[PDB]
């Protein structure tokens, strides 16, 4: 998200006030990237689609030993 | 031989189911949620297939009064 910053008068040294001038205001922003180059891997069976296991299971995520 | 014939198919049909669940890593467990199961296995199996083909009578008697 955007975010923006504002000085506190308590925070503008003497000097900027009597030049009148404010700064470090701050702001934040992303930029959104468009496509260029797309690749793809198609696959043409000639027998049978491959088959897959009959485990029904939730696969799990993580792997129990770790040490 | 209709006797034996019930014996061979029952014990492979049941078999033949516990395979299957134990082959999917949901094997069979003992819950009372999973065991009424077995009236569908059964009933599908051996005893419709003796129903079609005459094997086994069905109906109601009119003299003991009990069904078949």
């Amino acid at each position: 998200d955007p975010t923006i910053i504002i000085p506190k008068r308590a925070n503008i040294p003497t000097n900027d006030l009597a030049a009148r001038i404010l700064r470090d205001v701050k702001v934040e922003l992303v930029y959104n990237n468009s496509l260029h180059y797309v690749k793809i891997r198609a696959s043409v069976v000639l027998d049978r689609p491959a088959g897959q296991s009959t485990n029904a299971q939730t696969p799990m995520s993580s792997s129990a030993v770790g040490v | 031989r209709f006797s034996h014939w019930v014996k061979f198919r029952m014990e492979e049909s049941v078999f033949a189911y516990m395979k299957r669940r134990s082959d999917m890593g949901l094997s069979m467990k003992m819950s009372d949620e999973d065991l009424p199961v077995l009236k569908s296995v059964l009933m599908n199996n051996p005893i419709n297939i003796g129903i079609r083909n005459g094997g086994i009578l069905t109906g109601y008697d009119t003299e003991n009064k009990v069904s078949y």
